């Protein structure tokens, strides 16, 4: 859909205008869920190699958590960037084409006739 | 570095000649003073027509005639 | 779901290896004079 | 996924053989160099959806340069009418179309 | 579409240079030296107009200036030129290197009787400049107006209003 | 195989796919497919038995035929357009031939008839390469030519792939043929949303590659190629039964798992374009895929089939196999649905 | 369009339908595949020489080389089939039905 | 020749552009003899 | 055209000499002969090595086909790139020969 | 008739394909593909592709079909109705194509094809002191760097691939 937008500046994971956006917090609940996915990957990695699940290799579990939070932070940055580009293109297109987007005259319900269907 | 070289020249002189000639072919054009003239002769060879320029009035380096002094010359090719 | 068509199908081998299901002999005849029987392998 | 590595790194891996109007050895033009240059300069940057309906004339001229279908259709029509009039005897070819005119230069 | 506009057969009549290719090749360096100006006016007009019909008169000047080239050979130095292009004409590739003494006699005779100097190696392949009076074509490709491009992006990049708006996700 | 030669040949497979992904000239597209086929043939003949040679012969014939049809589509594009840009095609005949060639490369029905054979004939790692990495290059070419793809052809190929991959897996007991008919059904789902929203095509491809890589990695870690040897897993490694349970319930697309994520998004893009019958029939047909997934979960996780006595020896040895990225791929193929709006990174 | 393109496309379709209808031999299939490649070579060549598109004159050679390497690979596969059954018959390659 | 034919513009360009197009071989030698055709269109290729 | 005439003359003289060599001694009435090989009736054993040397020929012949435009390519004005790619193609043919060596591909027909 | 000569060669070309596509035996099919390669080379040569036609001889015929006939002679031990019916079917379809496009000077199987001799589509100029096709193939070393790299790498990998799969270990 938006493939012509990111074609003049190709293969850019986060462009410069993405720095105009507020970055996700470190207490982003999406980022905390990705850290929980890292913790689950650590527990499954202990389980498949028959280690004690909660105890064995805390350095490995912590690197799982760190790696998922590290990748997921940039993935959330790019997510917020692409939705920002989506809405920017939408609003610029609505502004540049007023003839396709007229203001609908909103009628109050004193004029608006609705057909009554009795439940009996 | 010298006993191995005499060993391989005693056993396999075909391959020593092969790798030596290949090494000369690799390294010797970068050390030759005449590699520049190969480029200069290939660009001096006029396959196409020399499409002339419209004289705007200010082109001091472009000649009006082939026998004019300004322009690219080939004295280096006739002399070498 | 075995049918009449797919009833001769047996399951494949466990290592997925099927069993593999000679060498040349030449008669250099009398055509001194010696007859030779060669078993060559290439 | 068109990971445009060539535009990202600035390298030119295959853009040179892409079109007929590109830089050729010894400046050899294609037979439809001008038509393809006009179609590309028309359809540049405006996107394919607008390029189909807004650059139809340049693209039709370029396709008719490439395959020469209208030209060969016209030559078919002229040669067929000429052969019909030769069969009817109402036409005779001139000496310069019979090979009796001692060519120009 | 339109009707193609061709010049008449009277517009194409000119006194031709009816000599063979060994005559032309044997006289080629002095022809490029002497007939430089109408030739380069013609070829500048030919690469600028991209249309032979717009280049006819200059072409006639070429066909007028070549003949005055050859007449001035025929008035003065017809016999060394004749021997020289005969020796050029024998070769199936028409080598210059087979014919250096007939070339030397022709160059001597032309340099003495007409003062023409044969161009050196490199001169005829130079890019020259041409002073003209015809105007530069503003549209040699006969092209129409290009389509207007799409409107660009402008303005600051605001965040997405209430996030992704994907069914129930608040971010 | 020499491990250096294995590394160079796998880098050449990757090099062919990357050359398809990055090139702007159709000849280099064709060259990337040729390099990909040429380098993946030794991966299929890794064990040197007649089934691998038969599978490599069938794979060579189908991919060679598709490469010739691809080059004919390219050459007809050069006829009717005079250029070589990897973009839309300028003739519906070249578009049809290229769509047929890419359907042959992907093994979409009715050009599916090589996929359950070849995957059966080759090892699990080469089957993993064939069912994950070998989809990427033709889906990239389909991504870049979608202004020229016929709608009726691509949706016919899509629904025929989904139905035939649904019915084909119901009759199987071999795990590789199950993953192959799963491949045919999922490629139908990817191409059904291609002309509507190709970001959802990329989403379905990524989630499919994750789930298929998880299932092949589980099959390699347990050394099981049949249903009935996969059913010995609870007496050997009880965690692997949980993992194949959650991954097969994900591949059927049951919420709240992440394999519900693509197809739902596909329906989310097919009803915007006023197609209601088609994604409904697609979703009802995917119940067949879920049925033989449930058959495998009943054989492996939710019941306990009888084992043998020699299993007691294997209790004394832990798995030394490098189960590469198996916890990561298991977590990603199950618990990723709350992160569904991450898909905008594929736009 | 031009008349020779009709025959080269019809040659490609004849070699296609020969390659899409096997009789018994795998070698005859490889010959039909290389006939398809040869017709692609001829058709690419006649276009590129007609259009005077200079840079694509190296294109059919490339189309030769890769595909001939492809042919080499196909021959090798046939030989391995011939080293299992003694013949290159396509009906011997039916073990993957089960 | 093309007098009897209804709806025929003599000298009608098949191109929408008014730019000069290089004349094709069949455009030039279409109405001439077969010997002139062959000498202009395969003469250099068949020359030895 | 002269080439096609020359090919037709060479092919016609070859076909005429083959027809004479197959049919001039057929005119004699010599005798009918009943006439009832190192291998007797054993089927031809396949050689892997003859196939490998033919495939090695085919691949080196493709590399030769790449090498064939060098007397034209030396005329370019991008000579550093041309020389680099020429040395790279001959070096890759040499690496193909070296790998054919070291994995014993050139053995018993060395 | 001589103005149609490339067309005539192309007819023989199609006939040659109905030679081996009907698949009589892989050795007669090899012979039919050799004859097809020679006449398609003649088609290439009559547009000005001298180097490409000699690549058809040296590399396709003298290089690759040699290996096809060589491999084929090491199989199919030395000594049909479907072949003969397929051959006459392809020949009659091709002569119906010839009859239609000659009686009408136009035909449409899938695309519209003119029925004039294919000399009409040529150029009326000169290329100077070079073959344009020769210089475009010479540009493989100056402009075709990526193409040389990927082709030579594919040939090296092809050597490695044939040595891996023909070993059985
Ligand atoms: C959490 C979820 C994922 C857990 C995975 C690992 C579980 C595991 O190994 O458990 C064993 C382990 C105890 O085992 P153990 O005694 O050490 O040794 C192994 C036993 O010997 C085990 O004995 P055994 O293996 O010899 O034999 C018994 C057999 C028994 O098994 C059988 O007999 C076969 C199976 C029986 C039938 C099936 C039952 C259901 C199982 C599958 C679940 C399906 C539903 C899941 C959801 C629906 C979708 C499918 O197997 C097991 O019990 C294997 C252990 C695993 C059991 C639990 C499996 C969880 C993974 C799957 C669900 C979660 C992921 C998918 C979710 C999808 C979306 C919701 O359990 C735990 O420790 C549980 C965790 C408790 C502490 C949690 C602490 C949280 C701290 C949070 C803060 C720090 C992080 C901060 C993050 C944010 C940073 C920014
Ligand atoms: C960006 C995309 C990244 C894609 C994945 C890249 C890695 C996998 C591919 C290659 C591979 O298989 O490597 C083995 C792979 C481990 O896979 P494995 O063998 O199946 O794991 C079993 C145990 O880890 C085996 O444990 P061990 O006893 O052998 O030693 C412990 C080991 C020791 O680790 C080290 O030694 C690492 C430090 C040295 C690295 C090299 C320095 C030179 O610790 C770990 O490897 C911990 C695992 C960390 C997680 C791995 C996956 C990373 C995240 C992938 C993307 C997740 C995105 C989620 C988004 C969700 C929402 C969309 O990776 C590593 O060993 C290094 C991980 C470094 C992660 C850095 C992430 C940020 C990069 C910027
Ligand atoms: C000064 C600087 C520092 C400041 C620090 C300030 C913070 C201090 C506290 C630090 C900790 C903060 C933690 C994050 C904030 C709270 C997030 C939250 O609750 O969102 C409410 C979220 C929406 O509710 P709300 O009332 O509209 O929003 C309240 C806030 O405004 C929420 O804010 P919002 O509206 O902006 O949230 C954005 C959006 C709000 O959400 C939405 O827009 C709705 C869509 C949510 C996802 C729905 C997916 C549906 C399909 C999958 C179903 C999952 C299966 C269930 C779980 C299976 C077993 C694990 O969130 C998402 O889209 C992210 C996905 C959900 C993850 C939430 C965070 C989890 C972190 C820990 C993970 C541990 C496992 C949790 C369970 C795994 C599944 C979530 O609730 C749900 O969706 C219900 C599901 C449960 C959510 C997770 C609860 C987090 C705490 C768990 C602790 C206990 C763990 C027990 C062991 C592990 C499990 C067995
Ligand atoms: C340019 C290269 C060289 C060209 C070829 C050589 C030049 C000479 C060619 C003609 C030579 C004479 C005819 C062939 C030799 C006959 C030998 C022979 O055994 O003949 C007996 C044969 C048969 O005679 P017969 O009946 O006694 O048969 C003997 C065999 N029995 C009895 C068992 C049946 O004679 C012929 O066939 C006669 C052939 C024609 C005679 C010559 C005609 C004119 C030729 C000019
Ligand atoms: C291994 C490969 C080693 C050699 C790489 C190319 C060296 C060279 O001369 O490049 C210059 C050439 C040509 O550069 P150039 O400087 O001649 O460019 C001038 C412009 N033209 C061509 C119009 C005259 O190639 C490039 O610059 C780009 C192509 C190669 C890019 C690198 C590919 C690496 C692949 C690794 C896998
Ligand atoms: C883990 C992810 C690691 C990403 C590292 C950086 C890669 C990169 O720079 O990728 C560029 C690409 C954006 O480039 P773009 O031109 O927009 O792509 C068009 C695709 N149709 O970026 C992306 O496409 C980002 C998303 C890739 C996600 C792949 C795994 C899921
Ligand atoms: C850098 C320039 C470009 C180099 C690449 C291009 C080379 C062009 C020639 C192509 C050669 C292709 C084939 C090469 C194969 C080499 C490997 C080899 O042959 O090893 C085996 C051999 C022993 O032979 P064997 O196996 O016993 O066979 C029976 C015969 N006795 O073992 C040997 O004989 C040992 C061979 C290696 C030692 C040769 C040393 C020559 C040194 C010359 C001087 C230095 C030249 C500069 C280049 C560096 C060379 C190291
Ligand atoms: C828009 C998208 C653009 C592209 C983005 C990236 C796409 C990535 C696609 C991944 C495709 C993976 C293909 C398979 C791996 C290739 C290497 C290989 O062959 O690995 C198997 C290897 C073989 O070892 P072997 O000893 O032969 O094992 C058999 C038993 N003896 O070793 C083994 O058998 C070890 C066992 C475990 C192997 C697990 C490998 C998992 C690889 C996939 C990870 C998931 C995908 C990446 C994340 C999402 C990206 C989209
Ligand atoms: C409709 C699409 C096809 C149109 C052309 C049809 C040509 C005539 C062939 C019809 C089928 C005849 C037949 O029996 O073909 C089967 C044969 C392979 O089977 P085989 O084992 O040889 O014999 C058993 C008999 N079925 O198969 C063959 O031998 C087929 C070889 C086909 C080669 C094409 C040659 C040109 C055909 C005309 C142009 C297309």
């Amino acid at each position: 859909m938006m493939t012509g937008r990111q074609a003049r500046a190709p293969l850019q994971f986060l462009p410069d205008e993405a720095r105009s956006l507020p970055p996700p917090k470190l207490t982003d609940p999406r980022l905390a869920y990705i850290g929980f996915l890292g913790y689950c990957s650590g527990l499954i990695d202990n389980a498949i190699r028959r280690r004690p699940v909660l105890s064995a290799g805390l350095h490995r579990q912590f690197l799982y958590i760190t790696s998922f939070v590290f990748v997921g932070y940039y993935l959330l940055k790019r997510q917020d960037y692409m939705y920002a580009v989506r809405d920017h293109d939408m609003f610029s297109y609505i502004k540049s084409h007023p003839e396709d987007f007229p203001e609908k005259d909103k009628k109050t319900y004193r004029e608006v006739f609705e057909e009554f269907h009795p439940v009996r | 570095v010298a006993a191995f070289l005499k060993n391989v020249w005693a056993k396999e002189p075909v391959l020593v000649a092969s790798f030596a000639i290949a090494g000369l072919a690799v390294i010797l054009p970068t050390l030759s003073p005449y590699t520049k003239y190969s480029l200069m002769i290939n660009r001096a060879t006029p396959y196409n027509y020399p499409v002339p320029l419209r004289d705007d009035g200010n082109m001091p380096d472009v000649p009006s005639h082939p026998q004019d002094p300004q322009g690219p010359s080939l004295e280096w090719l006739k002399r070498l | 779901y075995p049918t009449k068509e797919t009833a001769h199908w047996k399951p494949p081998p466990w290592n997925d290896v099927d069993p593999p299901k000679s060498n040349l002999t030449l008669n250099f005849g009398p055509q001194g004079v010696l007859r030779l029987v060669m078993e060559l392998s290439g | 996924p068109f990971f445009d590595v060539q535009k990202k790194l600035g390298v030119d891996l295959d853009h040179w053989m892409t079109i007929q109007s590109a830089e050729q050895p010894h400046r050899i033009p294609a037979r439809c160099h001008a038509f393809e240059k006009e179609w590309i300069e028309c359809a540049h940057g405006i996107g394919s959806i607008r390029a189909e309906k807004e650059c139809k004339i340049e693209f039709e001229d370029f396709r008719e340069c490439l395959l020469r279908q209208k030209t060969m259709k016209r030559l078919n029509a002229i040669k067929r009418q000429r052969d019909k009039l030769i069969k009817e005897g109402k036409y005779t070819p001139p000496p310069h179309h019979s090979g009796q005119e001692d060519l120009r230069p | 579409p339109g009707i193609v506009e061709l010049p008449s057969l009277e517009d194409l009549k000119v006194q031709e240079v009816k000599v063979s290719s060994s005559v032309l090749k044997a006289a080629a360096h002095h022809y490029g030296a002497q007939c430089d100006k109408p030739n380069k006016e013609f070829m500048l007009c030919r690469w600028e107009e991209k249309d032979p019909r717009r280049c006819l008169e200059e072409g006639k000047l070429v066909n007028q200036c070549a003949l005055e080239f050859f007449r001035q050979i025929k008035r003065h130095c017809a016999e060394p030129f004749t021997e020289y292009w005969t020796c050029i004409d024998y070769s199936g590739l028409q080598l210059f290197r087979r014919c250096r003494k007939e070339q030397a006699q022709f160059d001597k005779c032309v340099l003495d009787k007409l003062g023409w100097v044969r161009p050196d190696l490199g001169e005829l392949s130079k890019v020259t400049k041409v002073k003209t009076d015809r105007p530069l074509p503003e549209n040699p490709y006969h092209s129409r107006a290009r389509p207007e491009p799409n409107p660009e992006v402008e303005g600051d990049l605001k965040p997405a209003r209430h996030g992704s708006r994907l069914f129930f996700w608040t971010m | 195989m020499n491990p250096i030669i294995l590394i160079i040949i796998l880098m050449t497979v990757m090099l062919g796919t990357i050359i398809v992904m990055i090139s702007t000239h159709w000849l280099l597209i064709w060259i990337g497919f040729e390099m990909n086929m040429l380098a993946i043939i030794p991966i299929m003949m890794k064990k040197h038995n007649p089934r691998a040679t038969e599978a490599s012969t069938k794979y060579f014939l189908t991919q060679s035929t598709a490469s010739m049809l691809l080059m004919m589509a390219i050459i007809i594009n050069l006829m009717f357009s005079g250029q070589w840009t990897v973009m839309k095609l300028f003739n519906p005949m070249a578009s049809m031939l290229m769509t047929m060639a890419l359907a042959m490369k992907l093994g979409m029905a009715p050009f599916h008839f090589w996929v359950p054979e070849v995957t059966q004939g080759i090892p699990l790692s080469s089957g993993l390469i064939l069912l994950t990495w070998q989809k990427l290059a033709p889906m990239s070419v389909l991504y870049q030519i979608l202004p020229s793809i016929n709608l009726d052809l691509i949706l016919t190929l899509s629904i025929l792939s989904i139905t035939i991959g649904g019915w084909g897996g119901l009759n199987q007991t071999q795990l590789r043929k199950i993953m192959a008919y799963s491949s045919i059904a999922h490629m139908g789902w990817m191409t059904a949303v291609l002309l509507y929203n190709p970001t959802m095509t990329l989403l379905n491809l990524i989630i499919y590659i994750i789930m298929t890589s998880t299932m092949f990695t589980l099959f390699m870690a347990n050394s099981t190629t049949t249903t009935l040897s996969l059913s010995h897993t609870w007496n050997k490694a009880p965690i692997m039964t949980i993992l194949v349970l959650i991954t097969l319930l994900s591949m059927g697309g049951l919420p709240p798992l992440s394999g519900f994520m693509p197809k739902w998004m596909i329906i989310q893009e097919m009803t915007k374009n006023d197609s209601i019958i088609l994604p409904t029939l697609m979703a009802i047909t995917a119940l067949l895929n879920l049925y033989f997934y449930m058959r495998l979960t009943y054989s492996t996780a939710l019941t306990m089939f009888p084992s043998t006595n020699n299993m007691k020896m294997k209790w004394q040895f832990p798995t030394t196999k490098r189960m590469t990225l198996l916890p990561t791929m298991t977590v990603l193929s199950t618990m990723l649905l709350p992160l569904t709006p991450i898909l905008s990174i594929l736009e | 369009m031009s008349l020779v393109y009709m025959n080269i496309m019809m040659a490609f379709t004849v070699s296609l339908t020969g390659l899409l209808m096997y009789r018994s031999h795998l070698m005859s299939s490889l010959l039909c595949l290389e006939g398809m490649m040869l017709s692609l070579f001829i058709l690419a060549t006649l276009m590129i020489l007609n259009s005077h598109f200079t840079l694509a004159s190296m294109m059919p050679i490339i189309l030769l080389v890769f595909a001939a390497c492809e042919a080499a690979l196909g021959l090798s596969l046939l030989v391995m089939v011939s080293n299992t059954y003694g013949t290159d018959y396509v009906q011997n390659l039916n073990l993957l039905q089960c | 020749i093309m007098k009897d034919v209804p709806g025929w513009k003599v000298g009608e360009s098949v191109f929408h552009t008014t730019r000069w197009v290089t004349p094709m071989m069949g455009e030039l030698y279409g109405l001439r003899t077969g010997e002139e055709i062959l000498s202009s269109t395969y003469g250099f290729i068949w020359y030895t | 055209m002269n080439l096609m005439i020359t090919l037709l003359t060479n092919f016609t003289l070859a076909t005429l000499l083959v027809t004479i060599a197959f049919w001039l001694p057929q005119l004699n009435v010599y005798s009918e002969k009943t006439s009832p090989d190192p291998m007797g009736s054993a089927r031809l054993p396949f050689s892997m090595k003859f196939f490998l040397v033919a495939i090695t020929f085919l691949l080196f012949d493709l590399e030769i086909a790449l090498l064939l435009p060098l007397p034209w390519a030396s005329q370019t004005t991008n000579l550093n790139t041309m020389l680099t790619m020429a040395l790279l193609l001959i070096f890759l043919l040499a690496v193909s020969l070296a790998y054919e060596w070291t994995q014993k591909g050139l053995e018993w027909t060395e | 008739m001589m103005t149609y000569i490339v067309f005539i060669l192309s007819i023989i070309f199609v006939m040659g394909f109905v030679g081996f596509s009907s698949k009589p035996s892989p050795i007669y099919g090899g012979l039919g593909l050799i004859v097809s390669g020679g006449v398609g080379c003649g088609i290439v040569l009559n547009f000005g592709g001298s180097f490409l036609g000699l690549m058809v001889f040296l590399i396709y015929l003298g290089g690759m079909m040699v290996v096809f006939g060589y491999t084929t002679a090491m199989a199919t031990e030395q000594y049909n109705k479907v072949v003969l019916g397929t051959f006459i079917t392809g020949l009659l379809m091709e002569f119906l194509m010839v009859y239609y496009v000659l009686k009408d000077k136009e035909v449409e199987i899938v695309f519209k094809f003119n029925g004039m001799g294919d000399w009409v589509i040529y150029d009326t100029g000169d290329s100077g002191f070079f073959s344009e096709e020769a210089m475009g193939i010479a540009a493989l070393y100056s402009y075709g760097t990526w193409l040389v790299i990927v082709t030579g790498w594919s040939l090296l990998i092809g050597v490695v691939v044939i040595m891996e799969i023909t070993r059985g270990n």
